């Protein structure tokens, strides 16, 4: 019980900071730098935190930055690829063998 | 109202204009066809009416518009 | 000639305007137009209009060598393979 | 048509009565039907149009139940959609 | 297509998926990008009603 | 003491609230939004608010200066509203209408039968469609027609007009389709209609101008809008058009418009009903 | 109310359709009012097939003026008077009796 | 580095021993007066505080601009991504050689002050028409023409592999080449054996995308090509069924017939213009001649032209032994009597016959092919 009760005013106290944006990488670069590109401005390069590896940056990724020095913070989950757009787009009715007459 | 001269290349109408510019003491506005030609839609009334305004605003001001068939096509 | 063929209304005669601007600014400098048969033939517009946002570059082209002080110590020459299809009012002397 | 571009060329001809008939097995199965309908009959009343028409006959013969208000259909729908269809394709 | 596990991917030339292929695809060919990254793939173009 | 510490924390809802919209929730108590200013944020959810309302595209109240979720928000919207039918009835009847009866009871069977009696289409299963389509010669009876339907039904009525979506600030087209979707989903079995669709649904884009972006992101969001309904929903879309050869093919599969209607020139027979109705 | 049908364009994405809204509010609310376009041609020629962007928008104003005059909600005590010295040129829809 | 190119004596004299002990011996008396100041008179690190301090001064926030115009003193304009354009300056350790207009140049956050430039993001229309690997084998599949090969090679190969011979007697290398004939002759196998073959850029382009839906895109597009293709390297650039450009037209077209004559003024320019060509290769393809411009093909811009004629009976014999290499024909077939089934057979149909009877032959799971598949084949084939 003491445990939830000083969790929740501290909880109280640490939600006033700023929030983080969302942005997508292009590619990476040498010595912990990456390149990205948040839609409502240009492109920026950044550097990585500590605890994230380059290898694990695939480019065409959605990642996380933070406020004051853009630094790269997490990887969000994904986007969705140009093919499933398209595709959904188009509405082709798929089908199988067994709707053959003939 | 107005006149408009007319006839083959090479004869002296431009320089009766510059003429008429030089002799005449009022203001004088000098106006090609395709400079009135613009990119974006709407903006190419806009600086008829300019023109004709600061022409009003300044009361003798005459202007002279040069290969009119660019335009009244 | 086939660089000043552009994909929007009015930009020519803009891209004339520039250079002779460019040219002006220096001393006394040479222009050199190649393949003028692309850029101008002749005014012909019957039935749809057709072919005339190039009549306007060329009227524009026309318009910057003679009347309210000719471009003044720019030289220029042309060249082309077919002249028979030059339009009347660029050929008279003064410009040419 | 240079013989070195296409490698297989593949026809397919207007249903005649059995693969008409196929069809219409193969349609007719997302409605609540009625035991016996004689479904030869309907196949051989259609002159070998399409095989986009005899789904479109099978999707409309249900109206046909749902404007008397039923929960099943009868053969009566199945002759009176052919009719209507058949007929109503020779304007344009 | 479906029967064989093949990316079915069909073109008709229109304008709104120009943005899904490349900023201004100025040829075709640029398709292939997107399609060799699902190898085992199939184009499918259908003749409008024109011809 | 726990009972007076958890009341303590609502200090951060009094004045500083900006509307936005929620978009996806990567975990607990932490999520990504999208603010009416123009940008996205990846924020910290407030706790004691219940996560049972976060729905896909719920609308939230976010802090002004840390940015972060604090209320869930009731449905809200904008544009029309509702054809409060106050001054809204068009008192157009059916009796005055003659001759094209064949239309009628196309549009009948397509629109208000399955509003009422959708037991019977379940029971046959004829998939009943999603929406219509009217076209033909300028004159002869569109939008009467779409006027005796809203003065004749018992369902809720928004009528729009298809160059209204693009506005000065970028952005409002998407926001202002999905919230008129929303209210017509979450208010009641409504009818949603729409005038001359060849202002937005096009063939030809140019890449390039900026409004022709616009544009294609309107009729984008259009799509992936009217595509997201479960065949469960009571909602039926009326759109009319007069030149129909200039339209987007891929506006026409099925699920987004399954009945075409033709409103042609009277030949012999209408005629003389028009005039003794009209006489 | 007087307007020339060539001076209510302007090169931003919404405001030349939202002028001839703001024109017919205004109408509506002092009921007693006449509406006189000069040169109708200007904004009210047919609609292109295959047509240009930038040209579009124009066609949108159009088609919106079709549904302001004669459209979902009736008008009352509102007149309108157009001229034009080539009325070949006008919408098939415009031209409706 | 071509630091020394004097190894003339490439042999065990005494000459390369010296030459190589007094390059030697220069670079490590310099090594030792580069390092004396190194080891003597240090005074700092100048190793890794140097780039410590010009990472200090450089922000970890960095965005990014484009040049637009330059002044002398060591400033410039570049605009952001918004639209703003600015006046900043330029840092002394950009290296300041690269700076072109139009090049992405990296910014700082506070005062916007020029402090990098960027590379370029490759391009997403040269890997479309550039060729990665070799298609397939070389002359030796060809066979039958054995005298347009030479004047190919005249045209192509010499030049690279031996620049000797032009020289002793002064002379230049023919400058283009053209290949026309009636379809199905050989034209497109020869430019997959002349890409195969050569180590130069192999660079393609069919005529019939050279025409756009928009007004000056196809000058455009012949333009960035011939800047591509003089940018990378000695090369060579293949354009094949280019008279398709003038025999059809369609309705997608904006502008007329009009935009193919400036296509065309554009062409011509760039093949025969004023400017430095440098070293560029062009091959033309094409099955109706008589279409084509006269002035396109014009002596100094296209300076040979190959026909490939029918093949004669020896040639199909010889074709027939080519495609059934890798084929268990059985003793009943015989190839005389394939000869004389058309009076104008090509060489395509030779492939689709033997292509279609080894499909029928796997039809019915049979290894060997028959008489009766061959039979079949060539009235499935031809006769339609
Ligand atoms: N029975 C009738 N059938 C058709 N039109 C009628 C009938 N009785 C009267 N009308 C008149 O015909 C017109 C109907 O046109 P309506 O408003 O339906 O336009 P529309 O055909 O949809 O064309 P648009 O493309 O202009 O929207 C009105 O002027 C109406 O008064
Ligand atoms: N002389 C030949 N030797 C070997 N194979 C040949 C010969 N001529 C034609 N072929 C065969 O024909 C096939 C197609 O030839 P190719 O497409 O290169 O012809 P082309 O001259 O470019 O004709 P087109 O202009 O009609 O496209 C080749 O892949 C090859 O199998
Ligand atoms: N007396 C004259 N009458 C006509 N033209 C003259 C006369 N004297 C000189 N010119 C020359 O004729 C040209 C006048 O330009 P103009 O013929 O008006 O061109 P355009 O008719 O194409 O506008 C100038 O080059 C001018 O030097
Ligand atoms: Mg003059
Ligand atoms: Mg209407
Ligand atoms: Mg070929």
């Amino acid at each position: 019980l003491n445990a939830k009760v000083r969790l929740l005013r501290e909880e109280l106290q640490l939600l006033q900071e700023q929030g983080s944006y969302v942005g997508e990488v292009v590619r990476a670069m040498d010595k912990k730098k990456v390149l990205v590109k948040v839609h409502p401005e240009g492109k920026f390069v950044v550097d990585v935190d500590k605890n994230i590896d380059i290898n694990d940056v695939t480019p065409n990724c959605r990642v996380a930055l933070r406020n004051d020095s853009y630094t790269l913070h997490k990887i969000l989950p994904n986007k969705v690829d140009p093919l499933v757009s398209l595709m959904m787009v188009e509405k082709v009715p798929d089908s199988t063998y067994e709707m053959i007459g003939g | 109202k107005g006149v408009l001269m007319y006839g083959p290349p090479g004869t002296g109408k431009t320089l009766l204009a510059r003429a008429c510019a030089a002799q005449t003491k009022a203001t004088f506005l000098k106006l090609a066809g395709p400079q009135l030609v613009q990119m974006f839609i709407g903006d190419g009334a806009k600086l008829v009416r300019d023109a004709f305004a600061l022409a009003k605003e300044k009361a003798p001001s005459i202007i002279f518009i040069d290969e009119l068939d660019a335009i009244g096509t | 000639g086939s660089e000043l063929v552009q994909k929007y209304v009015g930009e020519g005669a803009r891209m004339v305007r520039e250079l002779f601007e460019m040219a002006r600014t220096k001393k006394a400098c040479l222009i050199f137009f190649d393949e003028i048969d692309a850029i101008g033939g002749a005014r012909f517009d019957d039935g749809a209009g057709g072919d005339n946002e190039v009549q306007r570059t060329m009227l524009e082209l026309i318009n910057q060598l003679d009347g309210f002080d000719p471009r003044g110590n720019i030289k220029v020459l042309m060249a082309t393979n077919r002249p028979d299809t030059l339009d009347p009012a660029l050929m008279r002397p003064g410009r040419l | 048509l240079r013989p070195g571009r296409i490698d297989r060329k593949i026809e397919f001809p207007p249903p005649n009565e059995e693969a008409r008939l196929d069809i219409l097995k193969i349609h007719s199965r997302k409605m609540n039907l009625t035991r016996g309908i004689n479904l030869r009959k309907i196949a051989e009343l259609m002159p070998g149009a399409s095989g986009a028409e005899v789904k479109g006959v099978c999707t409309e013969a249900g109206m046909y139940a749902l404007r008397e208000r039923r929960v099943h259909v009868t053969q009566e729908d199945f002759e009176m959609a052919v009719a209507k269809v058949m007929q109503k394709d020779s304007e344009k | 297509a479906h029967h064989t596990d093949c990316t079915f991917i069909r073109v008709s030339g229109s304008e709104l998926v120009q943005k899904f292929i490349g900023e201004g695809a100025r040829m075709v060919r640029e398709l292939f990008v997107m399609a060799r990254e699902h190898a085992p793939s199939i184009i499918f173009m259908d003749e409008i009603d024109s011809i | 003491e726990f009972l007076h510490a958890q009341e303590e924390v609502k200090r951060i809802q009094s004045i500083p609230l900006v509307i936005g919209q929620f978009l996806e929730a990567v975990d607990q108590n932490t999520a990504i939004v999208g603010s009416t200013t123009g940008s996205n944020y990846y924020v910290r959810i407030l706790s004691t608010i219940d996560r049972e309302l976060l729905k896909p595209n719920a609308s939230v109240a976010l802090h002004k200066h840390s940015n972060a979720l604090v209320d869930v928000l009731p449905p809200e919207a904008d544009s029309s509203i509702m054809m409060l039918t106050s001054d809204q009835k068009p008192d157009v009847m059916y009796a005055d209408i003659g001759g094209m009866d064949i239309q009628k009871q196309e549009v009948r069977e397509a629109v208000e039968l399955p509003l009422t009696h959708f037991e019977l289409y379940k029971q046959i299963g004829i998939d009943p469609p999603r929406g219509v389509l009217m076209y033909g010669p300028p004159g002869c009876g569109k939008t009467m027609l779409a006027k005796a339907v809203a003065h004749h039904t018992t369902a809720a009525f928004i009528r729009v007009v298809g160059s209204e979506f693009v506005q000065k600030y970028l952005g409002e087209g998407p926001r202002m389709v999905r919230d008129v979707f929303r209210l017509a989903k979450e208010n009641a079995p409504a009818i949603i209609f729409i005038d001359e669709i060849d202002a937005i649904a096009t063939k030809r884009f140019d890449a390039q101008t900026g409004a022709d972006r616009e544009v294609q992101r309107i009729l984008l969001e259009l799509l992936n809008q009217m595509d997201g309904f479960d065949q469960n929903v009571n909602v039926k879309v009326i759109m009319a058009t007069n030149r129909a050869d200039t339209l987007d093919p891929a506006l026409l599969r099925p699920g987004r418009l399954d009945r075409k209607i033709e409103f042609p020139l009277p030949d012999r027979r209408q005629k003389r009903l028009i005039f003794s109705t009209i006489t | 109310l007087k307007v020339v049908s060539s001076s209510i364009v302007d090169k931003y994405i919404g405001e030349s359709a939202r002028l001839i809204r703001e024109m017919f509010n205004y109408a509506r609310d002092h009921q007693p009012c006449i509406i006189f376009m000069d040169e109708i041609d200007a904004i009210g020629g047919r609609r292109f097939s295959e047509g240009t962007s930038a040209d579009r928008e124009i066609q949108r104003t159009l088609m919106e003026l079709l549904n302001q005059m004669d459209g979902f909600d009736t008008l009352h005590r509102v007149k309108m008077i157009m001229a034009t010295n080539r009325p070949d040129t006008l919408d098939p829809a415009l031209l409706r009796p | 580095a071509s630091k020394l190119p004097l190894v003339t004596p490439h042999t065990q004299c005494r000459l390369k021993l010296l030459k190589l002990e007094r390059i030697k011996d220069y670079l490590l008396m310099e090594e030792e007066f580069i390092r004396n100041q190194e080891q003597m008179k240090p005074l700092e690190e100048k190793q890794e505080e140097e780039r410590s301090k010009v990472d200090d001064l450089r922000g970890t926030p960095m965005s990014v601009g484009t040049l637009e115009e330059i002044i002398d003193d060591n400033h410039a304009i570049v605009s952001t991504s918004v639209g703003s354009e600015h006046y900043v300056s330029i840092l002394s350790f950009v290296d300041k050689d690269l700076l072109e207009p139009g090049c992405s140049v990296l910014l700082n956050h506070k005062v916007h002050a020029v402090i990098g430039v960027l590379m370029d993001d490759t391009d997403p229309l040269v890997t479309v028409m550039k060729v990665e690997k070799a298609p397939q084998e070389t002359y030796a599949d060809i066979g039958g023409l054995d005298n347009q090969i030479q004047e190919i090679k005249e045209s192509v190969e010499l030049p690279l592999t031996h620049p000797e011979y032009y020289e002793e007697m002064g002379i230049k290398p023919p400058k283009g080449v053209i290949l026309y004939g009636p379809p199905g002759t050989g034209k497109t196998l020869l430019a997959k054996a002349v890409a195969n073959q050569t180590s130069a850029t192999f660079l393609r382009v069919v005529g019939s995308e050279l025409i756009q839906k928009y007004l000056g895109d196809g000058p455009k597009l012949v333009r960035e090509l011939f800047r591509v293709a003089e940018e990378h390297a000695p090369s060579i650039v293949f354009i094949d069924e280019i008279d398709a450009i003038g025999t059809k037209r369609y309705d997608s077209n904006s502008g007329g017939e009009r935009e193919i004559q400036r296509t065309m003024l554009e062409l011509l320019n760039q093949l025969d213009g004023f400017d430095s060509r440098g070293d560029v290769k062009v091959i033309m393809a094409t099955n109706r001649i008589e279409t084509l411009d006269p002035a396109l093909i014009r002596p100094g811009r296209i300076d040979r032209k190959i026909e490939f004629p029918l093949p004669d009976e020896k040639t199909k014999k010889r074709i027939f032994q080519i495609h059934t290499s890798r084929m268990t024909l059985a003793d009943d077939v015989t190839l005389d009597d394939l000869i004389m089934a058309k009076d104008d057979l090509s060489g395509a149909d030779i492939k689709a016959i033997c292509t279609e009877a080894g499909l029928m032959a796997l039809r019915e799971r049979r290894m060997k092919v028959t008489n009766e598949d061959f039979k079949k084949s060539k009235e499935n084939v031809l006769y339609k």
